[PDB]
RNA sequence: UUCACUGGGCCAGCAUCAGUUUUGGUGGCAGGAUAAAUCCAUAGGAAUGUAGCUUGCCUCGGUAAGUAUUAUAGCCUGUGGGAAUACUGCCAGCUGGGACUGAGGACUGCGACGUAAGUCAAGGAUGCUGGCAUAAUGGUUAUAUGCCGCCCGUCUUGAAA
RNA sequence: AAGCUCGUAUCAGUUUUAUGAAUGUAAGAAUGAAGAGCUUUUAGUGGGCCAUUUUUGGUAAGCAGAACUGGCGAUGCGGGAUGAACCGAACGUAGAGUUAAGGUGCCGGAAUACACGCUCAUCAGAUGGCGCUCAAGCGUGUUACCUAUACUCUACCGUCAGGGUUGAUAUGAUGCCCUGACGAGUAGGCAGG
């Protein structure tokens, strides 16, 4: 009920950026996609 | 920083120098690059040689007349490696080259004053020891230049005349060197050292 | 640039299987996840496990004993190529164990081209007591007293006109 | 009370990774039971499934 | 005597561009002396004018000014993005731009 | 008719603000081997063996054979103690610099601050100041400069043709 | 397009458990969606090619055929020097900020950045040109920067959806408003001028 009242966030492009020359590898290979666990907090906030 | 900016070829790469050369143009910076002769490329002559004989039978068909015209020449031959980084055709280029003098030695007006170097294109300074690397002047003797000889005699005079100089100068500041370093000590000085002069 | 971490595993326990042999190892990776991702490759590779049959314990930094002193790290190597795979041993003089791997991965991507993918750490060991240093190339600086100068020096100019001719003495 | 609440709630996931160390054993973290899903990818050139 | 200058002395170099599109509102100024974006810093928020003679007389002076502000920083050069009222005439890519020190942040 | 007060636009500068964002300086914490180190001790060890001593040798005290565990340098490992400091993370911490925007139009509402009276950064910019009528400003045409722009329409074929 | 029941538990290019020989049926499973079904009728439509994944037939090779999902077709934009098939990105008009893909010697906006090594080639190499050799090449890592019509915020235009508004509103209630979302388009359809 509290997640579905929520609308789906619209967040900016990253403050920095996105780290990665390639952004389309899995995290685990320099990439973005995929799981990142803790270091998603610190992407999360330069899209804010 | 400078109206003109006399650069000395003497020991450089004819692709770094120019490049930098080049964006100094476009951005109105004349410029005046001498001793042209004496400057610098990279790998064995006979490379050069090659990299260039290449360049010569370019040539147009029908007409060899209205083709690559393939100045021997070094002013030339550097001008070249110039004039390719510069739209040499849209006005703003035209404005540039225009900007330009690519002199063979060092003759008046510049001869009698200062010039530089431009530290990012040194032979010694970015070509690993010992490697190969032509020099210009054999180049352009090898391929037609009709002067080599000229500049070189008619050149050593220019030093003369100077290093000559120099000498008279050298011989001046040795003088104040010790007009200060007496000069020195007292008061009025050692205040200023404590601000830094 | 790396860290160390120890990984622990002991695929999940199930009625009448309580606590497993607990399989211990040492990874070399960026961060936490990578670790944890590689620790389930080398596990495959060794037995047959899979990612949802398997729980990792605890993940755990190891931190450098002494990093103020010289040591000498003989590495053993496995690596995969275009050819079959194949063991190897190298030898870095390095100050801690993070850095000898470190050095370790740009030599391998040079003089090999693999990847952090095809590379296994075997074992990273240390050498306390000389002449047992096999290669030439480590042993060339425990000589006594090594005095050497670095000639023709690469002096950078942060502005492009130089007015002096740069004069490359050390 | 939420304030009290997740302070007292990472003290005492410390306060256990300690207690284990000490003791000689193993605590396992609590399985994470919330993600934070964010689209990476434009809207074209993507497969139905 | 001599120095009557209260501006640092910049070229204005080109539009803010890719490799096929210019945007002319946004001009790119290198300034003397400044090496890293760090030192741009202090000049940012500066009033800039570019200053040049023309034909006919206007306000009893055959010299006009173009005046604008540098906005932000453009690479590690210390080369800085400049936005003036009436953009600059793009036959000026490598011309003296006086760069001032007011307003003052010291 | 005596006077006193006052001027409406347009474009700007500054001030305090508000929404968005960029770039700094600075402080307090919480994690880890309750960082690891270093350091202060302590007990062993070997050396790329320091002082000393022993022996072949000019070149003035020499140079490799030993001796020796540090002496007229030190190092390494262990053991114990004492603080830090990076690193990761947090602050509903503080203090700046720059750009862009000012939408809306009596008052209602959610609030904060103040004992109250009120006031405020709280349901979207106000205040001050300057430039003017031979103005200020704004436009048209002509070309120049930087960048971009295959010849329109119909009809085919998988689109180019 | 309209009318009729409903506005729901009506479903979904999805996952999960359950029950058989990748694959069938159910859930008091998750996740999303207030956009469903029943009539009744009305335009346009019968082009392939390339690529992907399973095979089937195959000798110097190539490939030949079948099925499956995309791309172009009806589609601009940033990048790949230039381009039907690559890479990024589905477009109202602008302002500011941040990025993608690709790059930062110069032409060319952006580091002649930092760090570890390797490479001398008598037409190296990565080449679009000039050019390059402790590279401007190769392998790899670390940051910094450049910019699209992409994303974020704000204004503005219109469309759609929900709603306020009378003992009448300091403007034609077929007015005056308040809130949010959306915007490519050929054949064709509807509507306002």
């Amino acid at each position: 009920q509290a997640n579905n009242f929520l609308w789906p966030f619209k967040l900016s492009n990253p403050s920095g950026g996105w780290g990665v020359p390639r952004k389309f590898k899995h995290f685990i290979q320099g990439g973005s996609f995929g799981n990142r666990e803790e270091f998603i907090n610190k992407l999360v906030k330069s899209m804010n | 920083v400078e109206p003109v900016v006399v650069i000395d070829g003497k020991g450089h790469l004819v692709g770094r120098l120019a490049s930098v050369v080049a964006k100094q143009l476009l951005n109105g910076q004349k410029i005046v690059v001498v001793r042209a002769e004496e400057l610098n490329i990279s790998g064995e002559f006979f490379r050069n040689k090659l990299k260039y004989h290449d360049f010569l039978r370019k040539a147009t068909a029908f007409n060899k007349t209205r083709g690559p015209f393939h100045f021997r020449a070094p002013s030339r031959i550097f001008y070249k490696a110039l004039r390719g980084m510069v739209s040499h055709k849209t006005a703003r280029g035209k404005a540039a080259l225009e900007r330009l003098k690519v002199f063979e030695g060092i003759p008046p007006p510049y001869d009698k004053k200062k010039r530089v170097v431009v530290p990012q294109a040194l032979r010694v300074l970015r070509l690993k020891p010992g490697r190969k690397y032509t020099t210009l002047g054999k180049l352009s003797t090898s391929v037609g230049w009709k002067y080599e000889d000229v500049v070189a005699k008619l050149e050593a005079k220019r030093k003369v005349s100077s290093a000559e100089y120099y000498a008279k100068k050298r011989a001046f500041t040795k003088k104040v060197a010790s007009a200060n370093a007496t000069a020195a000590e007292s008061d009025v000085a050692k205040q200023l050292a404590a601000l830094g002069y | 640039h790396f860290k160390e971490y120890q990984v622990i595993g002991r695929r999940l326990p199930t009625e009448s299987v309580p606590e497993p042999k607990l399989f211990r190892m040492r990874i070399f990776a960026s961060n936490e996840v990578i670790a944890k991702s590689r620790y389930w490759y080398f596990l495959q590779k060794l037995h047959k496990v899979k990612k949802a049959s398997g729980e990792i314990v605890s993940i755990n930094q190891i931190n450098e004993a002494h990093p103020t002193k010289v040591k000498n790290f003989g590495v053993w190597v496995r690596y995969d190529s275009r050819s079959g795979t194949h063991n190897m041993y190298k030898e870095i003089r390095d100050v801690s164990r993070v850095a000898a791997v470190e050095t370790l991965y740009q030599d391998m991507a040079a003089r090999h081209r693999a990847r952090f993918r095809s590379i296994h750490i075997l074992k990273v060991a240390e050498i306390e007591k000389t002449a047992d240093v096999k290669r030439q190339y480590v042993k060339q600086f425990l000589t006594k007293d090594l005095k050497f100068p670095l000639p023709h020096r690469v002096q950078k100019s942060t502005k492009t006109f130089s007015y002096k001719r740069p004069s490359t003495f050390y | 009370a939420y304030q009290k609440e997740y302070e007292t709630a990472e003290r005492n996931i410390i306060q256990a990774k300690r207690d284990a160390k000490a003791a000689g054993s193993y605590y396992v973290e609590a399985q994470h039971k919330l993600v934070f899903v964010v689209r990476i990818k434009g809207i074209n050139k993507i497969p139905p499934k | 005597a001599e120095s009557h200058r209260l501006y640092v002395k910049g070229k204005h170099l080109s539009y803010q561009r890719s490799k096929r599109v210019n945007n002319p509102n946004v001009s790119l100024i290198k300034i003397e002396g400044v090496a890293t974006p760090q030192d741009a810093q202090f000049y940012l928020g500066k009033r800039i004018a570019y200053v040049y003679r023309a034909s006919k007389e206007v306000r009893g002076s055959k010299i006009r000014v173009m005046w604008g502000k540098v906005t932000r920083t453009h690479g590690n050069s210390g080369v800085v993005r400049a936005t003036f009222r009436n953009n600059l005439p793009a036959k000026t890519f490598g011309a003296s731009v006086r760069i001032f020190l007011y307003p003052s942040n010291i």
